[PDB]
């Protein structure tokens, strides 16, 4: 069971959020389904459960603001959220209920969670990024190691992802915090640290990802050396 | 209805973390039990009060009082540091309840001396900037502080240094930058970064030369 959330990284206040969840490995209409969201830096918050059948129920807090549907033709989920503020800023998670039918209460808990979304609720505009290698100098070489790197430069909103390699090279790779700059813009820096020795026979290349503004680069990191 | 959960509950490596999840009556609900990881989703790690998914190591436990649920994480590992939730459903009103979330931070592991990277600018120029980027990396604790100079000069403006991010051998990596135009950066001879940890101290210098 795999679970692949979808849709739009901003969504400007007042409007509708509408998020997609994606299930292969199983029927939509074998199980709850549920959505869970996580304000940054804060705890996680319980959204609602939906089944094909119609059953749904959601927190309080959110009811008369959120609907959840399912999609039996493409084994789909949705989550819609209407008039958001930046009080819904949050990563949001679709997740397969699993339940035991015991009758006195009920056991229901969350195995498999998908990676999450983060919806920026934001009157800005969507900004993609420029990204400039980190490349090692002729001195940057520490011992048997090296690093090497990409900067990520002035993006909105959250979040970059990068990878080396298209995924083949994840050891001693590090992907830093955003910083938020006075302009509103977010960077970032991404590096991995490499055998110094394969300077000169292995190619590396970051691959990043911005969904919000649609853009890919895969840029060539070359040592100077 | 409302979970209780500590917010910070600290082990030394090789020992026994307990967190502790406390609600009324929790007696008669189940209780689960999730992990969160630095950026990455939550993955269930108990449920049904003490049962283990596939997959889970055994030194995690599920235990079960009249009013609390316990997380028993035994010989904790520096890659058991999270932040972990409990969860029940109240069957009243059909509501999942979350705990607010305990972080879990393994102290007293060992030192580990930072590698220290410094990149100069050089595609950047053309786009009228100069970002110095130093990269820190490979450090435990999760403590720096970062000096710029140019030439023999301390720099402060235009500086920004992230906090110190866990990777994901669990040592720890922060980065800082320096803001310069091109010309500025033509300007210098040299520039440094001065990278201090647990009292000692890692200095790279670069010069212009692209």
């Amino acid at each position: 069971v795999q679970l692949l959330e979808s849709g739009p990284g901003l969504v400007k206040p007042s409007e509708t959020l509408s998020l997609t969840c994606t299930v292969s490995g199983v029927p939509i209409s074998r199980h709850y389904w549920n959505w869970i969201r996580q304000s940054p830096g804060k705890g996680l918050e319980w959204i609602g459960y939906i089944f094909f059948n119609g059953n749904a129920n959601y927190n309080p807090s959110l009811k008369s603001r959120v609907t959840i549907s399912v999609d039996m033709s493409k084994n789909q989920f949705s989550l819609t959220l209407r008039s958001v503020t930046a009080a819904d800023t949050a990563v949001y998670y679709c997740v397969r209920e699993k339940s035991i039918a015991e009758e006195d209460n009920m056991v229901r808990w969350f195995d498999p969670w998908g990676q999450g979304t983060l919806v920026t609720v934001s009157s800005a505009s969507t900004k993609g990024p420029s990204v400039f290698p980190l490349a090692p100098s002729s001195k940057s070489t520490s011992g048997g190691t090296a690093a090497l790197g990409c900067l990520v430069k002035d993006y909105f909103p959250e979040p970059v992802t990068v990878s080396w390699n298209s995924g083949a090279l994840t050891s001693g790779v590090h992907t830093f915090p955003a910083v938020l700059q006075s302009s509103g813009l977010y960077s970032l820096s991404s590096v991995v640290t490499v055998p110094s020795s394969s300077l000169g026979t292995q190619t590396y290349i970051c691959n990043v990802n911005h969904k919000p503004s649609n853009t890919k680069v895969d840029k060539r990191v070359e040592p100077k050396s | 209805y409302e979970l209780t959960q500590p917010p910070s509950v600290s082990v030394a490596p090789g020992k026994t973390a307990r967190i502790t999840c406390g609600g009324n009556n929790l007696g008669t609900k189940s209780v689960h039990w999730y992990q969160q990881k630095p950026g990455q989703a939550p993955v269930n790690v108990i449920y049904y009060d003490s049962d283990r998914p596939s997959g889970i190591p055994e030194r995690f436990s599920g235990s079960k009082s009249g009013n609390t649920a316990t997380l028993t994480i035994s010989r904790v590992e520096a890659g058991d540091e999270a932040d972990y939730y409990c969860q029940v459903w109240d069957s009243s009103r059909d509501q999942c309840v979350f705990g607010i979330g305990t972080k879990v931070t393994v102290l007293g592991q060992p030192k580990a001396n930072p590698t220290v990277t410094l990149f100069p600018p050089c595609e950047e120029l053309q786009a009228n900037k100069a970002t110095l980027v130093c990269l820190i990396s490979d450090f435990y604790p999760g403590a720096v502080t970062v000096a710029w100079k140019a030439d023999s000069s301390p720099v402060k403006a235009g500086v920004e240094t992230t906090t110190p991010s866990k990777q994901s051998n669990n040592k720890y990596a922060a980065s800082s930058y320096l803001s310069l135009t091109p010309e500025q950066w033509k300007s210098h001879r040299s520039y440094s970064c001065q990278v201090t940890h647990e009292g000692s101290t890692v200095e790279k210098t670069v010069a212009p030369t692209e």
